[PDB]
RNA sequence: UCUCCAGGCAUACGCGUAUAACAACUCGGAUAACCAUUGUUAGUUAAUCAGAAUAGGCAAUAAUCACACUAUAAAUCA
RNA sequence: AACUAAUCCUAGCCCUAGCCCUACAAAUAUAAUUAUACUAUUAUAUAAAUCAAAACAUUUAUAAAAGUAUUGGAGA
């Protein structure tokens, strides 16, 4: 909130966080995992991996067809600006 | 969420939403004598009483009527072997009264021979 | 331990590495080169030999330049190599007399000079020697451009030199506006000082200014890795098509 | 056993957010039980449960962070979420 | 008071390579046609290789040899020590 | 801190290494990870000790002290449960053996053959005897906790096997925060005003 | 329960867990009992108690139970 | 053969040699470490003296030629 004149507290609804609680009904993931389940080797996701998985197939097909141009870079997923999104990648304007 | 940066708000700015919560709370049996509906909770010092109200109402769907909170000073008198003062982490105690006439009661968790001494009994000789 | 390189060589190492190495070669040459200022208050010894007092034999002689203090105000003005001489004096020019602390002040003045290249009259601190040098240089603009930094002895003069050199280099229409014919004559008149635009920019720049300039030149907005991968993907695919 | 990072990566973005609260709920219950044990001066049964939940929660956070970090680099090229 | 325990037994080899080869080429000058002076074989601080002097001379020579490479703290300490040494020898 | 047979951080370890202790540190010759060749379950022959010449299987390895423990070998007898009421019960307790005090055993021929580390076709490192070159396969050791992964049965709050193995991630041009919004349909039209980062 | 003594309670300031319960009897109280000591655990709850927009226009006449009444040390943003 | 005590070797250091150097979150110069506006923001003249000249005053160091000559209360 914000303290206005006269030493009076004025709570701001926007600045008050709202807890987004997921629905756990039908969700099969639980706090613990089976010892029967093999441990997973860590393979952290990277920009190259994300680009290869999603963006590369689109460009590869388009490039062979020849329908590739700078103006359509956004079509493959480029964002000219982070404004307009509730969650902005940079500068980070959203909380966890 | 604790130990994180919160977005600065400006006129016309979005409502603040916390999709992932880092606040962790513990239900504690009241140290003092309190009404049954009243419940004591140990919560991070950065959490506000309003946050607890939303936290219980949303995450745990618990109706809350009134909340009273206190900050407990951690004693720093304790010293180590080097005579360096050790400070107990400060914790916040929240007294939450249930709504809709609900009442709470703390669960009952954690419900040789004497005649011949000095000669080992092994000897048969 | 002990430093392998002396303190004076530490500066050389920095100049040879890092952003200093990335600095333009022309500017680096200007910084590296040192030119002795023209003597003003001291003259070289007339004779090259003298009788050594200790051994009673003729010996080679050396020249000791007189110490002269140039205040920063000179760097904001156009002094003709004159400077404040601080020291001691013996009254009547005999060592037998009393020693009096004396500060010798050259007569300083503030006067206005017209610059053809900039087409403006500048009022600046100047000495009589500079005015004679300006006449000897065949114009105020010539004096700034012809005179080297050390002989010029003025940061503002170097600032004028940077602007004059850049103005001549670019053939900028800003010279003598609405008089294109007059503009050509000035450029032809000062054609001797025409140089590449890049060199003229760095003339007279201070070390702190130069480092910031190179930092500003080399700072570039981070490349979105999406774009980098897109170009890399297209380049590899294009090569495969070949 | 606690959730491993790779398994969490296999799970969807929505699933990861759902799982985080599930782990948090268990962590709070274990924390709630532990604090009562401290008051009662008694040991906590199966203390490894809390460690497993915390390990799973830590794995969840990095996996989510990895996806966010990768996209930020792609769209903007900045290696840090905060300008500096 | 004195030890109540025996020290570890020690045996020293007098025919080790270092002792066995000690002194070799000490006659390099006379036996090497004087191309290399035996002083050239001295290993030690640069300012006193093939040179000897009193404590004051050694310190002064050290200052000149590595003054440009000496630390400011070391240089300041050496100057203060030199001043005390200079007064003592030259006035007492 | 002097490493002992007691596990580090245990109550016995605290007695062995009290905070005020400043005893002379014990020097143990460092052994590289590649150099080390002894692992739990390895059949080795005791070069020297109480049971020198008796081959045993390793059960504990304190690499900090280069100590190898063989079950049922170099075993001394000590009193467990000593109390005021009862004298105690004699038990056989193993003593640490240094790495040089044991050597690996060739399976076909039981001898203390010196070994050299070399890779295999699969790429797993295997110790190879310097003489009579042969592959000493890594031994199988039971899980210390005693939990057999297959035998384990899911308890409360434990996911079923199939649930963990299910993969639901679909690569897409959206962050997790954005993905959650789509599923729950969160929409926000308000925009933060310009903020000067500095 | 009896005998006798007569600065007590709140706030400020300062102090910072010395608070309370349990368990100890070694150390601290210049001796014991008992703790102010040692170990562990608990504690002080506030919409009422306390702390944390701008530009113009315009002002003669103290208080003293403020009326009378005087006085001199000259004493009220809206 | 007793008490009080004593016993010990590594905790580490020193000098040369070698070598220049380029080793979490959150909060912070506001009142440092106070998550957002206040209030503009800023070092340094010969180094001196002490000291030596038995005080004190000009003065007083900080490869060979060679401690030769000059200089100097011709004295340290």
């Amino acid at each position: 909130g914000i303290y206005t004149s006269d030493r009076k507290f004025v709570q701001i609804k926007e600045m008050v966080p709202e807890f987004v609680v997921p629905d756990l009904t039908g969700f099969k993931l639980k706090p613990y995992v089976n010892y029967r389940a093999p441990a997973g080797i860590d393979t952290p996701l990277t920009a190259k991996a994300l680009f290869q998985e999603t963006v590369a197939p689109a460009i590869e097909k388009d490039f062979k067809e020849g329908t590739f141009d700078a103006n359509n870079l956004e079509k493959y997923g480029f964002e000219p600006t982070q404004e307009g999104k509730l969650f902005q990648l940079y500068p980070k304007n959203f909380p966890r | 969420a604790r130990n994180v940066l919160y977005p600065l708000y400006q006129l016309g700015g979005p409502q603040l939403r916390v999709f992932r919560t880092n606040f962790f709370i513990q239900l504690v049996r009241p140290g003092t004598a309190q009404p049954e509906d009243t419940v004591q909770f140990r919560i991070p010092m950065e959490m506000t009483r309003v946050d607890l109200r939303n936290y219980l109402e949303q995450i745990y769907n618990v109706p809350v009527a009134a909340v009273r909170t206190r900050v407990q000073h951690g004693s720093n008198r304790r010293r180590d072997h080097k005579n360096v003062r050790i400070k107990k982490p400060d914790y916040k105690v929240a007294y939450v009264q249930l709504a809709h006439g609900q009442t709470f009661t703390f669960p009952d968790l954690f419900p040789s021979d004497l005649r011949c001494p000095g000669i080992p009994s092994w000897f048969g000789l | 331990p002990l430093h392998r390189y002396p303190v004076h060589l530490w500066q050389k190492l920095r100049l040879r590495q890092g952003i200093c190495a990335r600095l333009p070669a022309h500017f680096l040459r200007s910084l590296e080169e040192e030119r002795t200022p023209t003597p003003v208050h001291y003259k070289p010894h007339g004779t090259k030999f003298k009788i050594n007092p200790k051994n009673g034999q003729r010996e080679r002689v050396e020249d000791v330049p007189i110490p002269v203090h140039y205040p920063p105000e000179s760097q904001q003005g156009l002094w003709g190599g004159e400077g404040l001489i601080l020291g001691y004096r013996y009254a009547n020019n005999d060592k037998l007399s009393k020693r009096v602390k004396k500060v010798w002040k050259p007569q300083l003045f503030t006067r206005e000079l017209y610059s053809e290249i900039l087409d403006k009259k500048f009022t600046v601190t100047v000495t009589m020697r500079t005015l004679d040098l300006i006449d000897e240089a065949y114009g105020f603009d010539f004096y700034i451009l012809k005179t080297p930094k050390e002989d010029l002895g003025s940061k503002f003069g170097m600032d004028l030199k940077r602007g004059m050199l850049l103005r001549l280099a670019r053939q900028d229409p800003h010279l003598h506006p609405e008089n294109p014919e007059r503009r050509a004559a000035i450029y032809d008149k000062y054609r001797s000082f025409v140089i590449p635009e890049a060199e003229a920019e760095w003339v007279g720049l201070t070390l702190e200014e130069a480092l910031e300039k190179q930092r500003l030149l080399e700072e570039k907005d981070p490349v979105p890795l999406f774009k980098v991968y897109v170009e890399e993907l297209v380049q590899r695919l294009q090569e495969q098509v070949l | 056993a606690s959730w491993t990072c790779q398994q969490l990566r296999n799970k969807s973005n929505e699933d990861l957010h759902k799982l985080w609260y599930v782990l948090l709920k268990e962590r709070n219950m274990l924390l709630t039980l532990e604090q009562e044990a401290k008051r009662q001066r008694l040991p906590m049964p199966s203390p490894e449960r809390l460690e497993k939940v915390v390990d799973s929660m830590d794995n969840v956070d990095k996996v989510v962070q990895e996806r966010e970090d990768a996209l930020r680099l792609l769209q903007t090229g900045q290696e840090k979420p905060r300008p500096g | 008071f004195v030890r109540l325990t025996l020290p570890p037994p020690k045996v020293v080899d007098r025919w080790n390579e270092k002792r066995a080869l000690f002194g070799v080429y000490d006659n390099i000058g006379i036996l090497g046609n004087f191309e290399k002076h035996p002083k050239e074989l001295i290993k030690g601080p640069v300012w006193l290789r093939g040179w000897r002097g009193n404590e004051l001379q050694r310190c002064v020579r050290k200052k000149k040899f590595v003054g440009n490479r000496m630390f400011i703290e070391d240089l300041h300490n050496l100057n203060k020590r030199i001043s005390y040494l200079y007064k003592h020898f030259n006035r007492h | 801190y002097r490493y002992g047979m007691s596990r580090p951080g245990s109550i016995a370890d605290k007695r062995k290494n009290p905070p005020w202790s400043r005893r002379r540190p014990v020097v143990v010759e460092p052994i590289s990870d590649e150099d080390w060749h002894l692992f739990c379950g390895d059949m080795v022959e005791i070069l020297e000790g109480k049971d020198a010449g008796k081959q045993g299987k390793v059960v504990q390895v304190v690499r900090q002290r280069n100590w190898v423990v063989l079950e049922g070998l170099n075993t001394h007898y000590r009193y467990i449960g000593r109390t005021k009421d009862h004298r105690g019960t004699m038990i056989a307790s193993e003593a640490p053996l240094l790495h040089h005090q044991v050597k690996l055993v060739d399976p076909v021929d039981r001898k203390p053959t010196e070994i050299q580390w070399r890779f295999t076709e699969a790429g797993e490192r295997v110790r190879v005897s310097t003489r009579s070159g042969r592959i000493i396969p890594k031994p199988e050791f039971p899980r210390a906790d005693g939990i057999v992964p297959e035998t384990w049965t899911d308890g409360p709050k434990d996911t079923s096997v199939e649930d963990a193995l299910e993969r639901t991630y679909v690569p897409r041009l959206k962050t997790l925060e954005e993905d959650v919004m789509e599923a729950m349909g969160i929409q926000e039209t308000r925009r933060f005003k310009k903020v000067y980062w500095y």
